[PDB]
RNA sequence: CUGACUGGGGCCUGUAGAGCACUGAUAGGGCUAGGGGGCCCACCAGCCUACCAAACCCUGUCAAACUCCGAAGGGUCCCAGGUGGAGCCUGGGAGUGAGGGCGCGAGCGAUAACGUCCGCGUCCGAGCGCGGGAACAACCGAGACCGCCAGCUAAGGCCCCCAAGUCUGGGCUAAGUGGUAAAGGAUGUGGCGCCGCGAAGACAGCCAGGAGGUGGCUUAGAAGCAGCCAUCCUUUAAAGAGUGCGUAAUAGCUCACUGGUCGAGUGGCGCCGCGCCGAAAAUGAUCGGGGCUUAAGCCCAGCGCCGAAGCUGCGGGUCUGGG
RNA sequence: CGCCUCCUAAAAGGUAACGGAGGCGCCCAAAGGUCCCCUCAGGCGGGACGGAAAUCCGCCGGAGAGCGCAAGGGUAGAAGG
RNA sequence: CGAUCAACGGAUAAAAGUUACCCCGGGGAUAACAGGCUGAUCUCCCCCGAGCGUCCACAGCGGCGGGGAGGUUUGGCACCUCGAUGUCGGCUCGUCGCAUCCUGGGGCUGAAGAAGGUCCCAAGGGUUGGGCUGUUCGCCCAUUAAAGCGGCACGCGAGCUG
RNA sequence: UCCCCCGUGCCCAUAGCGGCGUGGAACCACCCGUUCCCAUUCCGAACACGGAAGUGAAACGCGCCAGCGCCGAUGGUACUGGGCGGGCGACCGCCUGGGAGAGUAGGUCGGUGCGGGGGA
């Protein structure tokens, strides 16, 4: 859903002040337009784990812009598993490739056999408009066993999207799951 | 405890000899390589080792045309 | 155990840990995870304990997920031998591990079972550990 | 992606780039023949000959030899006189080598 | 511009070619001070041994 | 004038890093050869396999002897700076050719060694001359020509030993941590942020009740406290056929739950700072000692002061170069 | 114990260890020169014996083939046949 | 042109061992002892708790792994000492640490009592005699409250034995 | 002085791959024959000569398309020269300069010189 969250532009500041400062370096761009940004750390955080790059984020850039935008990518302190500047591609028209969320519905009959349910791509990749973003794409996930699978090609679309991935590409997967029953062979 | 290992031959002293914008009389090896790693060009002579040297007087020019790889030339004085 | 059928080379040198993990540092299979938090080797005894731990645990379906490999062969000279005439043998395969590197992917199971799992595993192991979850943090990775 | 043509073509025309004298490329359509003078160094046909503009007629042959005179005189009057001929991706013969001799008769030299 | 320059820390134990930038500006005992043109040559000598001399633009 | 070094410019490189385009290694999937199983089976094929398992594709990783890439740098050369116990050449004389420590990058080793072996650098060696580090060759400062009962600083200090602040402001610690060690644990403490419920009243202290058939798979005859196949609602605060004591039997307790009495925080998380345990070796102990707790500790901010053979001041000597 | 290749080896070269891997102590009268001609491996489909893999055909292929022998470098616009 | 002059810059054209019968010059440039640094090995201690323990992870246990301490073993290095640091064992004499064998105190228990197990605090005192063996060590004998483990140059030869 | 074609070259894929349409005036090519020149480890496939019946089918040329491919920012970071510290150690921070690769956006279905022939 809409997600608002104030964007500021860093002009000449460094990024370690500002990552220090609890602001999050970031740079909206387009074709268009390029923009040396930072946000609040931990304001990007709480929206933006409900803002999932699923989602348009609008930018309340200081000049009163309001930007739909997209988390194009996000750099990550590997040594922290934190955000250490973020890639804003600033969602205009002309609709642009992104993911969307999967909405599995149902378990599937193996699940409730015993096995393991692993979701392959727990996102798609779609160029779709950027004002006709479903947030969800269900799936039948019901009908399957241990060993059943889905791919990309199985999985129906709302108007206007474009699947952007291999319609072989499978997803969702149910393979044997983790019993002790078979370590006594291992102990 | 033995060893198979513990030898290495001698260190041959490859590589550019002479490099770019850089004076040099005929007759002098501007790169001692194996293989073209650079190929012979303009005023540029190869020995039967692959030894790039100059064929007249003048600079040395290094240039790469990409695909048809690292030439060299012996530009006039 | 975990180790590679074969490889180029039989020995190899130690090697430099310092660093920060190049790969494998977000939740891709699993929901839940045990990153590093120190740099350090893993042996396949203690990745497999650390397995076998978890799987205990679960006891019961679950899918366990080791985004490591003891690849790198660990080397000790014979007990009670003098320094140098050759490299000592190849007592195991360990695996290098950077801090970030998320070492355990757990999916298909309840949340506490996956914490006290990892946490488990976690004690079997010679590191400093953190257990985290999926995040779009994750997801955008 | 080549043939034994256009691999045959940048061989002897890399062999004869090599020397460094001006070259002589000879194209040779099948109802004509064209053969210039060009100086690798700066990309620039100096001298340029051709079946089809002089308008010639009878055995190929005959127009190899006739081209190759025109374009011995045409090169003469420049001052032009040691150049290596380029056979192309052509056999020295027939068409070809009666323009070769068009122009060593014709006053060229190689 | 021009460049009063105080080496203000000893060189010892230093890399030679740190104290070989000191004796290309001259600089030989500790508290000696040297105006010198800002070249971008003298500049560069002066940024390598920055570290180790204090510097103001006088002039 | 060419030196070291520096700037400009030119080019050379495959390292760190990164990546999987080569070689391998590789986790899990899709796919599926092919071999394995079951039938169908020999009349030869065909199905199923949650078997293994090519090749390939997806996601995810590794590599000193992998590289689609690729630095920082370093090398060289031209130009410029650079007059230096600089440089070059020619000769005479050498000693040295057991090195070591420290830092960094590596190998070996056990990612042990005051270990070994290399590269770059430094110091000692030869500077065990000087200040600090208590003591200590290489750790910090700094290159000892000499003298002076002069001054300014370096590291390091300014509670006494011992010179300089019981100096100033802001915090934290209560362990003498400081002034020894790890995983692991911990209502330690201080500061944070995060969420719950908070007066259609919280936690909390209490107070009062809290179930029925009774049976299911009925069986070590306990419907409920027992190995479990279960979990209809019912009784006008509604309290679950229970969490646990008696129950191969009832009990009775108590909890969740019903509200009220009190009436304001309470409840749970994550982060950080400093702390605790973890923490046992052998002649007498100890932070160098004394002692030290809004410190005389730790962190932050200052100012001032001490502080060397550094520097400056005076005088003197001496060597090179110039007059 | 001598020489070659690669890493070690820190993007110049050189660089140690009873460090990590392999080689050489020849061979070719053509495996040399030169001119001329051709381009591989591999995969798929078709093809009597005959196959996984003989020879043939077509199709896709920059080189992953081959280049006397170790490795590497180089290489089809040939050093390959 | 005659080289495994291959110890491959090739000491002769031409050459193997042994010495506890030894000797000389040197070396702590280098070994055995000890000491020292490391703690691989070792002793001990904690972490996880799989499983056992009618059941019950933790009375007792503690798979697979992990983290430590000590510096007594076997080791590594070779740092002092090779113009000398005498090396196992026994005896005499001790002194010290506690990671406590008994004696003291206590916790928990799968502690009915008694007897125990385990852990905690605890070093004041004690920790026997003998057979075998050079032995330390160990086994055994009879006991004991027990019959501790270690450091002190594996203490101690200008104290003894050999 | 512009368009087209044919030869060359340079830049070395943004240049390629793939698909799409398109060219016959001319050029080129395909193509027609093989007596000649020449040739096939057989073959006029190739090469070579004579030639012009027909065709742009092919090829080749040009224009379209980003599916692949290739190029690819900006930021940020790894890394690092240098100067500092911290850490028992593995190793880690900070200041200054440098600064990736990956990825992202995005871009590319080429540009360029020379000489000929044709046309305007």
């Amino acid at each position: 859903m809409e997600y608002r969250l104030k964007a500021y532009y860093r002009e000449g500041e460094k990024p370690s002040a500002l990552r220090r400062a609890g602001k999050l370096p970031g740079v909206m761009y387009n074709r268009h337009l390029n923009r040396k940004v930072y946000v609040d750390l931990v304001e990007f955080d709480k929206v933006f784990r409900q803002a999932s790059i699923h989602h348009v984020i609008v930018l309340e850039l200081p000049d009163g812009q309001s930007l739909p935008t997209l988390v194009r990518q996000v750099n990550l302190d590997k040594r922290r598993r934190r955000p250490e500047h973020v890639d804003f591609f600033v969602l205009s028209d002309e609709p642009v490739e992104m993911y969307v969320p999967l909405r599995f519905v149902g378990t599937p009959a193996g699940v409730r056999a015993g096995g393991v349910l692993q979701e392959i791509h727990r996102d798609i990749l779609v160029k779709v408009s950027p004002r006709n973003i479903p947030e969800f794409i269900e799936v039948d996930v019901s009908g399957l066993e241990i060993g059943d699978s889905l791919h990309a090609s199985d999985l129906k679309l709302p108007p206007g999207v474009e699947l952007a991935v291999s319609p072989e590409e499978t997803i969702a997967a149910v393979v044997p799951p983790e019993d002790v029953e078979k370590l006594a062979e291992e102990a | 405890g033995s060893t198979r290992n513990g030898r290495d031959s001698q260190a041959k002293r490859l590589g550019v000899k002479r490099y770019e914008g850089q004076v040099v009389r005929a007759g002098n090896i501007l790169v001692r390589q194996r293989g073209t790693r650079f190929k012979p060009g303009k005023n540029v002579g190869m020995g039967r080792d692959f030894t790039l040297f100059a064929l007249v007087d003048g600079v040395v020019e290094f240039q790469d045309r990409g695909r048809l790889g690292r030439y060299v030339h012996v530009r006039p004085l | 155990m975990l180790m590679p059928r074969r490889m180029k080379y039989r020995k190899q040198q130690r090697g430099r840990l310092k660093g920060a993990t190049k790969g494998g540092d977000y939740v891709a299979f699993g929901d839940y995870g045990l990153v590093a938090l120190e740099p350090a080797w893993i042996t396949a005894q203690q990745i497999e304990a650390a397995r076998v731990a978890m799987v205990r645990h679960f006891r019961r379906g679950g899918k366990i997920f080791i985004r490591i490999f003891p690849d790198k062969p660990y080397t000790k000279k014979p007990l009670e031998v003098r320094m140098g005439k050759g490299k000592g043998n190849v007592e195991g395969y360990v695996a290098v591990v950077k801090p970030g590197r998320v070492m355990f992917e757990v999916a298909g199971v309840t949340e506490e079972q996956a914490m006290e799992a990892l946490r488990i595993a976690g004690h079997k192991l010679p590191i400093k550990t953190k257990i985290v979850r999926r995040d779009a943090y994750d997801e955008a990775q | 992606r080549l043939t034994a043509y256009e691999r045959r073509k940048f061989r002897v025309r890399n062999r004869i780039k090599r020397t460094g004298r001006l070259r002589l490329s000879v194209f040779r359509s099948l109802k004509h023949i064209y053969a210039q003078i060009i100086d690798d160094e700066k990309g620039v046909t100096l001298v340029s000959a051709s079946s089809l503009a002089l308008k010639l007629k009878g055995n190929k042959t005959e127009v190899a030899r006739q081209v190759g005179r025109a374009l011995a005189e045409k090169a003469l009057a420049l001052g032009i006189k040691q150049v290596a001929f380029d056979r192309g991706p052509y056999k020295y013969h027939g068409r070809v080598k009666a323009l070769a001799e068009g122009a060593r008769e014709g006053g060229l030299e190689f | 511009p021009r460049l009063k320059v105080k080496l203000v820390k000893s060189p010892i134990g230093y890399p030679k070619d740190q104290k070989a930038a000191l004796k290309a500006l001259g600089l030989r005992r500790l508290q000696q001070e040297r105006v010198l043109e800002d070249t971008p040559a003298i500049r560069g000598n002066v940024e390598k041994v920055a570290h180790l001399v204090r510097v103001e633009v006088v002039e």
